[PDB]
Protein backbone atom coordinates (compact mmCIF):
# COMPACT_ATOMS: atom_id res chain seq x y z
CA UNK A 1 0.00 0.00 0.00
CA UNK A 2 1.10 3.69 -0.19
CA UNK A 3 1.94 6.18 2.89
CA UNK A 4 2.58 9.91 2.67
CA UNK A 5 5.70 11.00 4.39
CA UNK A 6 5.48 15.13 4.93
CA UNK A 7 8.57 16.89 6.13
CA UNK A 8 8.78 20.07 7.59
CA UNK A 9 9.91 21.50 4.62
CA UNK A 10 6.96 21.33 2.60
CA UNK A 11 7.52 17.89 0.77
CA UNK A 12 5.49 15.15 0.70
CA UNK A 13 7.42 11.53 0.47
CA UNK A 14 5.71 8.57 -1.06
CA UNK A 15 6.32 4.80 -0.18
CA UNK A 16 5.14 1.76 -1.49
CA UNK A 17 4.95 -0.48 2.15
CA UNK A 18 3.09 -3.05 3.64
CA UNK A 19 0.82 -3.05 6.76
CA UNK A 20 3.15 -5.74 8.61
CA UNK A 21 6.26 -4.01 7.63
CA UNK A 22 8.44 -2.76 10.53
CA UNK A 23 9.66 1.14 11.05
CA UNK A 24 13.28 0.42 10.63
CA UNK A 25 12.53 -1.32 7.04
CA UNK A 26 10.32 2.20 6.06
CA UNK A 27 13.14 4.39 7.40
CA UNK A 28 15.72 1.86 5.04
CA UNK A 29 13.05 3.02 2.61
CA UNK A 30 13.75 6.65 3.25
CA UNK A 31 17.13 5.84 3.06
CA UNK A 32 16.92 4.16 -0.36
CA UNK A 33 15.25 7.44 -2.12
CA UNK A 34 17.46 9.61 0.01
CA UNK A 35 20.79 8.52 1.45
CA UNK A 36 19.86 9.84 5.11
CA UNK A 37 20.52 6.67 7.63
CA UNK A 38 17.81 6.28 10.03
CA UNK A 39 19.89 6.97 13.24
CA UNK A 40 19.00 10.42 12.14
CA UNK A 41 15.54 10.10 10.71
CA UNK A 42 12.10 10.39 13.12
CA UNK A 43 8.89 9.75 12.35
CA UNK A 44 5.98 11.18 14.01
CA UNK A 45 1.89 9.95 13.14
CA UNK A 46 -0.74 12.04 14.60
CA UNK A 47 1.83 13.51 17.54
CA UNK A 48 2.91 9.86 18.35
CA UNK A 49 6.36 8.83 18.28
CA UNK A 50 7.33 5.97 16.54
CA UNK A 51 9.47 3.23 17.26
CA UNK A 52 11.70 0.59 14.67
CA UNK A 53 10.74 -2.46 17.12
CA UNK A 54 7.05 -2.16 15.60
CA UNK A 55 5.18 -2.51 12.55
CA UNK A 56 2.95 -0.49 10.80
CA UNK A 57 -0.18 -2.09 12.06
CA UNK A 58 0.55 -1.91 15.85
CA UNK A 59 0.31 2.18 15.15
CA UNK A 60 -2.72 1.22 13.02
CA UNK A 61 -0.85 2.68 9.91
CA UNK A 62 -3.13 2.29 6.99
CA UNK A 63 -3.07 3.31 3.39
CA UNK A 64 -1.57 6.78 2.65
CA UNK A 65 -2.16 8.40 5.92
CA UNK A 66 0.18 11.46 6.88
CA UNK A 67 3.50 10.78 8.96
CA UNK A 68 5.46 13.74 9.85
CA UNK A 69 9.67 13.70 9.12
CA UNK A 70 11.85 15.66 11.82
CA UNK A 71 15.27 15.13 11.32
CA UNK A 72 18.29 14.39 13.91
CA UNK A 73 19.51 18.19 15.17
CA UNK A 74 22.82 17.71 16.74
CA UNK A 75 25.64 20.91 17.25
CA UNK A 76 29.02 20.97 18.06
CA UNK B 1 -14.31 23.02 23.14
CA UNK B 2 -11.30 24.84 21.54
CA UNK B 3 -11.49 27.63 24.07
CA UNK B 4 -11.64 24.99 27.19
CA UNK B 5 -8.15 23.29 25.75
CA UNK B 6 -6.31 27.14 25.08
CA UNK B 7 -2.55 27.33 24.57
CA UNK B 8 -2.33 23.31 23.95
CA UNK B 9 -0.55 21.11 22.00
CA UNK B 10 -0.34 18.18 24.50
CA UNK B 11 -3.97 16.62 24.63
CA UNK B 12 -6.33 19.12 22.87
CA UNK B 13 -6.59 16.72 19.42
CA UNK B 14 -7.65 14.45 21.55
CA UNK B 15 -10.37 15.86 23.21
CA UNK B 16 -11.97 16.71 19.61
CA UNK B 17 -12.30 13.17 18.46
CA UNK B 18 -14.37 11.82 21.27
CA UNK B 19 -17.10 14.61 20.22
CA UNK B 20 -15.96 14.69 16.34
CA UNK B 21 -16.97 11.17 15.28
CA UNK B 22 -20.86 12.01 14.04
CA UNK B 23 -21.00 12.48 10.42
CA UNK B 24 -22.28 16.39 10.50
CA UNK B 25 -21.34 19.11 8.48
CA UNK B 26 -22.08 21.63 12.01
CA UNK B 27 -20.49 19.24 14.45
CA UNK B 28 -17.37 18.46 12.44
CA UNK B 29 -16.79 22.11 10.84
CA UNK B 30 -16.81 22.98 14.64
CA UNK B 31 -14.81 20.81 15.91
CA UNK B 32 -12.27 20.87 13.28
CA UNK B 33 -12.18 25.13 13.60
CA UNK B 34 -11.84 24.44 17.99
CA UNK B 35 -8.51 22.45 16.66
CA UNK B 36 -6.92 25.53 14.98
CA UNK B 37 -7.61 27.47 18.29
CA UNK B 38 -6.18 24.61 20.76
CA UNK B 39 -2.57 25.01 18.86
CA UNK B 40 -2.90 28.81 18.18
CA UNK B 41 1.07 30.17 19.20
CA UNK B 42 2.19 26.51 19.49
CA UNK B 43 2.78 26.53 15.02
CA UNK B 44 4.52 23.16 16.11
CA UNK B 45 3.74 19.35 13.85
CA UNK B 46 -0.22 19.38 14.44
CA UNK B 47 -1.32 20.19 11.14
CA UNK B 48 0.22 22.18 8.18
CA UNK B 49 -1.38 20.15 5.53
CA UNK B 50 -2.70 17.38 8.09
CA UNK B 51 -6.22 17.24 9.36
CA UNK B 52 -7.49 20.54 8.30
CA UNK B 53 -6.45 20.24 4.66
CA UNK B 54 -8.72 16.64 4.80
CA UNK B 55 -10.92 19.05 6.22
CA UNK B 56 -11.35 21.20 3.62
CA UNK B 57 -10.90 18.77 0.51
CA UNK B 58 -14.43 17.01 1.82
CA UNK B 59 -16.10 20.63 -0.02
CA UNK B 60 -19.08 20.20 -1.99
CA UNK B 61 -21.82 22.04 0.39
CA UNK B 62 -21.66 24.07 3.84
CA UNK B 63 -19.46 24.75 6.17
CA UNK B 64 -16.53 21.45 5.82
CA UNK B 65 -15.86 24.34 2.70
CA UNK B 66 -16.20 27.02 4.90
CA UNK B 67 -15.22 26.30 8.93
CA UNK B 68 -11.64 24.52 7.50
CA UNK B 69 -10.29 27.53 6.67
CA UNK B 70 -10.53 30.08 9.39
CA UNK B 71 -8.56 27.27 12.14
CA UNK B 72 -5.49 27.67 10.01
CA UNK B 73 -5.47 31.64 9.19
CA UNK B 74 -5.66 31.15 13.51
CA UNK B 75 -3.57 28.55 14.16
CA UNK B 76 -0.96 29.92 11.59
CA UNK B 77 -1.83 33.81 12.00
CA UNK B 78 2.05 34.59 13.85
CA UNK B 79 3.41 32.46 10.72
CA UNK B 80 4.81 34.05 7.45
CA UNK B 81 4.86 30.51 6.04
CA UNK B 82 4.20 31.34 1.94
CA UNK B 83 3.58 27.69 1.19
CA UNK C 1 22.16 48.13 28.50
CA UNK C 2 21.35 46.47 25.50
CA UNK C 3 18.14 44.62 26.43
CA UNK C 4 15.60 46.73 25.35
CA UNK C 5 16.89 46.26 21.81
CA UNK C 6 14.21 43.79 20.87
CA UNK C 7 11.20 45.09 22.43
CA UNK C 8 11.91 48.77 21.39
CA UNK C 9 12.62 48.25 18.13
CA UNK C 10 9.74 46.60 16.95
CA UNK C 11 9.21 50.44 17.48
CA UNK C 12 11.74 50.65 14.38
CA UNK C 13 10.72 47.33 12.60
CA UNK C 14 7.90 48.55 10.39
CA UNK C 15 8.52 52.29 9.72
CA UNK C 16 11.95 52.45 8.72
CA UNK C 17 12.73 48.97 7.39
CA UNK C 18 11.72 45.34 8.21
CA UNK C 19 15.25 43.92 7.77
CA UNK C 20 16.83 46.84 10.31
CA UNK C 21 15.45 45.24 13.17
CA UNK C 22 16.28 42.09 11.41
CA UNK C 23 19.68 43.70 11.38
CA UNK C 24 19.18 44.20 15.24
CA UNK C 25 17.81 40.38 15.39
CA UNK C 26 21.34 39.84 13.71
CA UNK C 27 22.65 42.64 16.76
CA UNK C 28 20.88 40.11 19.11
CA UNK C 29 22.75 37.15 18.18
CA UNK C 30 26.05 39.42 17.86
CA UNK C 31 26.24 40.02 21.19
CA UNK C 32 26.28 36.18 22.79
CA UNK C 33 27.34 37.08 26.06
CA UNK C 34 26.16 34.51 27.67
CA UNK C 35 22.55 33.12 28.59
CA UNK C 36 20.64 35.52 30.95
CA UNK C 37 19.94 38.77 28.87
CA UNK C 38 20.25 36.63 25.83
CA UNK C 39 17.36 34.38 27.08
CA UNK C 40 15.28 37.53 28.12
CA UNK C 41 15.03 39.15 25.34
CA UNK C 42 14.18 36.38 22.30
CA UNK C 43 11.67 35.23 25.17
CA UNK C 44 9.44 38.38 23.52
CA UNK C 45 10.47 36.95 19.89
CA UNK C 46 7.91 33.94 20.11
CA UNK C 47 4.45 35.08 21.58
CA UNK C 48 4.63 38.54 22.59
CA UNK C 49 4.83 41.29 19.91
CA UNK C 50 5.92 38.60 16.74
CA UNK C 51 6.43 35.31 15.43
CA UNK C 52 8.15 33.98 12.54
CA UNK C 53 11.38 33.96 14.00
CA UNK C 54 12.06 30.15 14.17
CA UNK C 55 14.03 29.70 11.12
CA UNK C 56 17.27 31.92 12.29
CA UNK C 57 18.45 29.79 15.22
CA UNK C 58 19.22 26.54 13.70
CA UNK C 59 22.72 27.54 13.12
CA UNK C 60 25.92 25.63 13.98
CA UNK C 61 26.52 26.19 17.49
CA UNK C 62 22.73 23.85 18.73
CA UNK C 63 23.99 23.05 22.13
CA UNK C 64 21.86 25.15 24.39
CA UNK C 65 22.45 28.82 23.17
CA UNK C 66 20.98 28.12 19.59
CA UNK C 67 18.69 25.14 21.32
CA UNK C 68 16.83 28.44 23.43
CA UNK C 69 14.52 28.08 20.22
CA UNK C 70 12.53 25.03 20.71
CA UNK C 71 12.51 26.33 24.69
CA UNK C 72 11.87 29.56 22.86
CA UNK C 73 8.40 28.38 20.98
CA UNK C 74 6.53 25.85 23.34
CA UNK C 75 8.18 25.51 26.23
CA UNK C 76 7.95 28.58 27.98
CA UNK C 77 4.55 28.31 26.62
CA UNK C 78 4.40 25.35 28.42
CA UNK C 79 5.54 27.35 30.87
CA UNK C 80 2.84 29.81 29.69
CA UNK C 81 0.93 26.82 30.53
CA UNK C 82 2.37 26.44 33.73
CA UNK C 83 0.72 29.58 34.94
Amino acid sequence: MQIFVKTLTGKTITLEVEPSDTIENVKAKIQDKEGIPPDQQRLIFAGKQLEDGRTLSDYNIQRESTLHLVLRLRGG
Amino acid sequence: LGMILLWDVDGGLTQIDKYLYSSEDYIKSGALLACGIVNSGVRNECDPALALLSDYVLHNSNTMRLGSIFGLGLAYAGSNRED
Amino acid sequence: LRCALGVFRKFSRFPEALRLALMLNDMELVEDIFTSCKDVVVQKQMAFMLGRHGVFLELSEDVEEYEDLTEIMSNVQLNSNFL
